[PDB]
């Protein structure tokens, strides 16, 4: 779950996805799916690829959007 | 039977002029056509398989300033590698999350594999809606 990652580990995962730093499209899709499952955010992959106007869609931007959404919704945060 | 999509072939065909919302069209009607400018880059080239051709289509999208114009930077990183870009969440189906290239006339019914005029770009959702109505 997301609480098994530190914020640093989660920023590395998001950066992998945003840069497409994977061996194959299949691997990238698996990573995005895992990201969706960790965040639990209703927008799923749209956080990365179809961000709401005004959201910071850089890797640290997405990490912060996730962090704040989870906080607003009474969900667990990152390890540490 | 031996699968034609897994054998080499030569890209042919013309595609069609498209605009800025081209990928928006992929979730409507019979999907979007291959853009003419991509057909122009790929026509007469030999591909090892349909999956090789598909990677070339997305590589060409990455190189065309107009066709990649409304991809966001993360989407651009993906297509620059030959990956198909992610559709909006509302157009995904299960683990099918990216735009799909499909044959309009089925290969089994005489449609050609690498004929760019026989290929459509659809979201997973639009493809599935079309298929379930057959």
């Amino acid at each position: 779950s997301i609480s098994d990652y530190t914020e640093a580990e989660f920023l590395q995962l998001v950066t992998t996805i945003c840069n497409a730093d994977t061996s194959s499209e299949e691997e990238l899709v698996k990573l995005v799916t895992h990201f969706e499952e960790m965040t639990e955010h209703p927008s799923g992959s749209d956080l990365i690829y179809y961000p709401k106007e005004g959201d910071d869609d850089s890797p640290s931007g997405i990490v912060n959007t996730v962090k704040q959404w989870r906080a607003a919704n009474g969900k667990s945060g990152f390890k540490q | 039977m031996e699968s034609k999509r897994n054998k080499p072939g030569k890209a042919t065909g013309k595609g069609k002029p498209v605009g800025d919302k081209w990928l928006d069209d992929a979730g409507k009607d019979s999907g979007a056509p291959i853009p003419d400018r991509i057909a122009d880059k790929l026509r007469d080239k030999e591909f090892k398989s349909f999956d090789d051709f598909r990677k070339a289509v997305w590589e060409e999208v990455s190189k065309d300033p107009e066709l990649s114009k409304n991809l966001n930077p993360s989407a651009k990183s993906s297509v620059s590698k030959g990956y198909s870009p992610f559709t909006p969440k509302n157009q995904q189906v299960g683990g099918r999350k990216v735009y799909e290239l499909h044959h309009d006339k089925p290969i089994s019914q005489g449609g050609e594999v690498y004929d760019m005029d026989n290929i459509r770009v659809t979201t997973p959702k639009r493809h599935i809606d079309i298929h379930r109505g057959k």
